[PDB]
């Protein structure tokens, strides 16, 4: 059974701040940009452990680059 | 235009071959030294076609092929530091009598030289330790042979050198 | 803009006359998506007023041929307001008394300031010219944050 | 949109100082990365349609991207237009004596992925899967 | 003068160096924006950008909107936005750093944090426990690009640049260690020169190797420690001890 | 959960200041613990923000306010008033600073009141503190002589720009000499005018010389062994001239 007091959710509690702001893009930029952040955002958590040889392809294939 | 630089060039190249060997360590007689180079090398195959008709009629053509992208780069002093040098190491063993032993061990200093790992073995066995990436060289101080074009003069510095040894031999 | 499909309507008649201003917008706009060297960070927000500033003016635009001039009927400024050319929020807060000339949206909002009031660029200049004459210095505010309107408000 | 294309593009150097904070966002919105993947992949595009103009949240940032909006459809249309689809993909595998399979992965791993407004925004799409209903 | 004209443009947007530094390793590491996998070859290089105050100088907005936070860049010479920049580029003078009184020894005078003591190489920011006034200037041998020059010419050539920067109490360059300790009026100058002097050249325009001036690591201006001989030491607990004397007046002025 | 220390001049000369809490901001700038940091303006439209760097206990064990790092009774340093406590009680009050990461956690979670806080704690021993304080109170180039090493340049320029209407200065300190040099014909003549003359900057005597040469430090001295040497035998030419 679900809980019935979740008035609470992600997105309706990330509109109330004034950081995230609301637009109309194409399902396609959506998901080219969801690519894009999802490759920094995994980029940059390689990067602060210093996991730097880790080169992290685009098509998010981890591959060492040397032995 | 054209003509005039074939009269000064032949009459420059009518006029010496004889490398100090003080020259060869002194860097700021690198043009100098490359033209000497150069013209030794023309007196060499000036040599070679006089005794042609008993000793490789067929690897004349091909040697004056492959040495013209150095004659190209030697006249306007277009080489390497050290391959300039170990070229005039090799051309001042070529000048005495019984240096041809010397000459070659200037050639192998020439063709390989210092650097250790010339080609690279790339990765052999199994296991692949980290260090076991600077044993091999694509670039980055591996060899000399980092052309085909290069290679093919310095493969025909050796048959100047077999010919050189054959001419002093026989004569 | 929107990309031309199948489901949306030709455009009404009268829009080729409109579409050298609104393709000017359009490739200002293509020039501004562009990433610069942009390594400042009070020049890294500037390329995005300048985009804020494209977008108000072609919505202006859009809103000065429908409702000022009476230029374009009904037809074609539904049409464009489908095609999103314009919002109908900054459209619709231009038809508001006070809130004729406006930066954007974001700046009229008290949910995403601090102080949960309105922003800076909405106080008239006239004001802030009072205020710094009441405490003696100069008028300490030059450009709004969200968008990079100097003052916005329908007065100034 | 433009604005949201803009903060995109400017975090590709990701190298001044500016984006430290900004950075700092990025290692927090991975744990809010996988429900914005739910989000494309409920509004993702159906065969019927060519592209679904979608509301989404884009963070200050351009850190996350969640798209907004639930995709609800009328239950007799959606499952008319799944057997419209259904019935053009069975006449277009009878019809068609040779059907091309996509390659997989699409791109290479070297290939960055592109970028919708010089690409994709200036292409104009293609036509779906729409059954001739007479 | 400063006062009557407008700060200028001392390089455009384009005509930075990216914020990329000089390969030091195999490949970049975009979290902490560096170089890994190998450490050969300074990271530390002659800057390109110099101060030049009396062209560069002017009024900003920092002075229409009262600020009196100093610029960075300006100091190293190298901002994009001119007289818009937020902050002060000038240098900061008397009554600045009057104005400065309620908050330097908490923030420096460019806006920046003082940390609790000094790093371990005593080059940074600074502490907010000592008046800190003196900065040492070492790095003086790439400064002149490794040339040989007599100590007194060298002096001459310290004391030139750091009287651009502000009022001076006092500078001794040290013969045997190769080092000047410039001690200035205020904190607020020290600061600003700690700023500006940061790795650029002692150099002349006049000298043959103006070409080729960027080649070599330029100075080393740091935070300086005490002067550990005991006539300064005198020099100094006795200017304290008048400070100290008019900060008594002060407090029987207050209570 | 205590309030913070900020003291009537970091706050200004308002009544309604509107301050913004952090809870558990950043590491103070003493022993690097988190703290509910308070940030906020003088005005409200300050340009400049103004937060607290330390926290709570570190800030009542020197009985110092969080902003503007001055003692919370008398908004002045800390160093300086331990100078100060030493000067009345003749007892070398210091405050021990830690430079080790364990030390400075150690030294602020304690509860006590180090350095010269406990004196300035309590508004009686600071009044008798103020009237020992009382009682205590009770109680064109130019060559110089005679600089002794307590007379800096910029005291040096000072004097000079005020008795004339307003140029540069080089002065050597190991070798206790001087010298003042500019442009202008008639600054010169405007310096002779307004006088082997004397200036009295502080009743410190510093003797000019129109010095023709043009000087420059070497001048003074090419080393360090002849600047000390020098002014010896100035010193023993100053005795000359009295
Ligand atoms: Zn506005
Ligand atoms: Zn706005
Ligand atoms: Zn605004
Ligand atoms: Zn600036
Ligand atoms: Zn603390
Ligand atoms: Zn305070």
């Amino acid at each position: 059974l679900p809980t019935n007091h979740n008035k609470t959710k992600l997105l309706k509690s990330l509109k109330n701040t004034k950081y995230f702001q609301q637009t109309t893009i194409d399902w396609v930029e959506a998901g080219l940009q969801l690519c894009r952040q999802g490759h920094n955002m995994l980029n940059l958590l390689i990067h602060r452990k210093g996991l730097t040889y880790l080169h992290l392809d685009y098509n998010f294939n981890l591959k060492p680059t040397k032995t | 235009n054209r003509p005039e630089r074939i009269q000064e060039a032949i009459a420059q190249d009518k006029t010496s071959v004889i490398i100090d060997p003080s020259q060869i360590g002194s860097t700021e007689g690198k043009p100098l030294l490359s033209m000497k180079c150069n013209l030794y090398i023309h007196e060499i195959l000036s040599r070679w076609k006089a005794s042609l008709e008993a000793y490789h009629p067929e690897l004349f053509l091909d040697t004056k092929k492959a040495l013209f992208p150095l004659l190209l780069q030697l006249r306007r002093n277009q080489l390497a530091p050290d391959l300039l040098i170990s070229l005039a190491t090799v051309l001042y063993h070529l000048q005495q009598p019984k240096e041809i032993n010397l000459a070659v061990q200037s050639y192998m200093k020439l063709s390989i030289g210092n650097v250790a790992w010339p080609i690279g073995v790339t990765s052999v066995g199994i296991h692949a330790r980290s260090a076991h990436s600077k044993i091999q060289g694509g670039r980055n101080a591996a060899n000399i042979m980092i052309d085909e074009r290069t290679r093919l003069w310095i493969t025909s510095i050796k048959r100047l050198i077999t010919f050189e040894e054959w001419y002093t031999s026989n004569h | 803009p929107r990309i031309k499909t199948r489901r949306s309507k030709p455009a009404p008649d009268g829009f080729e006359k409109i579409k050298p201003t609104l393709t000017d917008f359009e490739i200002q706009l293509r020039d501004a998506q562009k990433d610069k060297s942009s390594k400042l960070a009070a020049k890294s927000n500037e390329q995005l007023w300048e985009i804020m500033q494209l977008h108000h003016q072609r919505s202006r635009y859009i809103y000065t041929l429908y409702y000022k001039r009476k230029a374009i009927s009904k037809d074609l400024y539904d049409w464009l307001i489908k095609e999103k050319y314009a919002d109908k929020l900054l459209i619709a807060k231009w038809r508001k008394t006070g809130y004729e000339k406006l930066c954007c949206l974001r700046c009229i909002q008290k949910n995403e300031t601090n102080n949960g009031s309105t922003c800076i660029c909405r106080v008239p200049r006239a004001q802030l010219e009072e205020e710094a004459r009441k405490k003696g210095t100069q008028v300490s505010f030059h450009q709004c944050v969200h968008c990079g309107c100097r003052g916005c408000a329908s007065t100034d | 949109p433009e604005h949201l294309r803009k903060i995109i593009n400017t975090h590709s150097d990701m190298a001044s100082k500016m984006y430290n904070t900004d950075k700092k966002a990025f290692l927090g919105a991975l744990k809010y990365l996988p429900h914005a993947i739910l989000k494309l992949l409920e509004n993702m595009p159906h065969p019927w349609e060519q592209a679904k103009e979608v509301k989404v949240l884009y963070h200050t940032s351009g850190a996350i991207t969640f798209v907004n909006e639930t995709p609800r459809v009328i239950e007799p249309v959606y499952t008319a237009q799944w057997s419209a689809t259904w019935i053009a993909m069975r006449r277009e595998k009878r019809d068609r004596t040779h059907f091309k399979r996509m390659r997989f992965p699409p791109f290479d791993d070297d290939e960055p992925p592109l970028s919708y407004e010089q690409h994709i925004e200036n292409i104009e799409p293609l036509d779906p899967i729409n059954l001739p209903l007479d | 003068s400063w006062r009557d004209k407008s700060a200028k443009v001392q390089v455009k947007e384009s005509e930075l160096p990216s914020s990329i530094p000089a390969q030091t390793g195999l490949t970049f590491n975009i979290w902490y924006n560096k170089w890994s996998q190998g450490f050969a070859g300074n990271t530390r290089f002659v800057s390109p950008f110099a101060l030049q105050p009396q062209l560069h100088s002017g009024k900003t907005r920092g002075d229409n909107d009262g600020q009196l936070f100093f610029c960075l860049f300006f100091a190293k010479g190298m901002c994009c936005l001119g007289p818009k920049c937020e902050y002060l580029h000038h240098i900061p003078d008397e009554e600045d750093i009057g104005k400065l009184a309620l908050r330097t020894e908490v923030l420096d005078c460019f806006g920046r944090e003082k940390f609790a003591d000094y790093r371990e190489d005593m080059g940074g920011i600074g502490s907010f426990r000592k008046k800190n006034k003196t900065l040492y200037v070492g790095g003086i041998d790439g400064a002149l690009n490794s040339k040989h020059l007599k100590p007194a010419q060298i002096e001459s050539r310290i004391r030139f640049v750091f009287s651009r920067l502000g009022d001076i109490d006092r500078i001794r360059y040290v013969e045997s260690k190769n080092c000047g300790f410039v001690k200035f009026k205020y904190q607020a100058n020290a600061e600003f020169a700690k700023e500006a002097m940061s790795n650029q050249t002692l150099l002349l325009p006049s000298d043959k190797e103006w070409d080729d001036r960027r080649e070599g690591t330029g100075l080393l201006v740091k935070w300086a420690n005490e002067d550990p001989d005991p006539a300064a030491q005198k020099r100094l607990q006795e200017e304290l001890k008048l400070e100290s004397l008019n900060m008594m007046v002060h407090l029987i002025n207050n209570n | 959960e205590p309030p913070p220390n900020i003291c009537e001049q970091c706050l200004g000369d308002e009544a309604n200041i509107r301050m913004t809490k952090i809870p558990q901001g950043s590491e103070c700038k003493i022993c690097t613990l988190p703290f509910t940091l308070y940030h906020f303006k003088t005005s409200k439209r300050s340009n400049n923000i103004i937060k607290t760097l330390i926290c709570v206990r570190c800030a009542t064990q020197r009985n110092i306010c969080q902003c503007c790092m001055l003692d919370s009774r008398w908004h002045i340093p800390i160093q300086l008033r331990d100078h100060l406590i030493s000067l009345v009680n003749e007892e070398n009050v210091m405050t021990e600073e830690a430079k080790n990461d364990m030390m400075k956690r150690f030294l602020s979670l304690k509860n006590v009141k180090l350095g010269g806080a406990q004196i300035t704690s309590d508004p009686s021993e600071a009044d008798n503190i103020v009237d020992k304080l009382k009682n205590i109170l009770l109680r064109k180039s130019f060559f110089l002589y005679n600089i002794d090493a307590s007379i800096p340049e910029w005291k040096i320029t000072d004097t000079v720009s005020q008795l004339l209407g307003i140029l540069s200065l080089i002065v050597n300190h190991k070798a206790k000499c001087g010298g003042l040099r500019f442009q202008s014909s008639e600054l010169g003549e405007r310096f002779v005018s307004k006088i082997r003359g004397v200036l009295l900057i502080d009743r410190f005597r510093i003797f000019i010389i129109p010095w023709s040469s043009g000087f420059s430090a070497a001048s003074f001295g090419t080393n360090t062994a002849e600047n000390i040497k020098l002014s010896l035998s100035l010193n023993k030419l100053i005795q000359l001239e009295l």
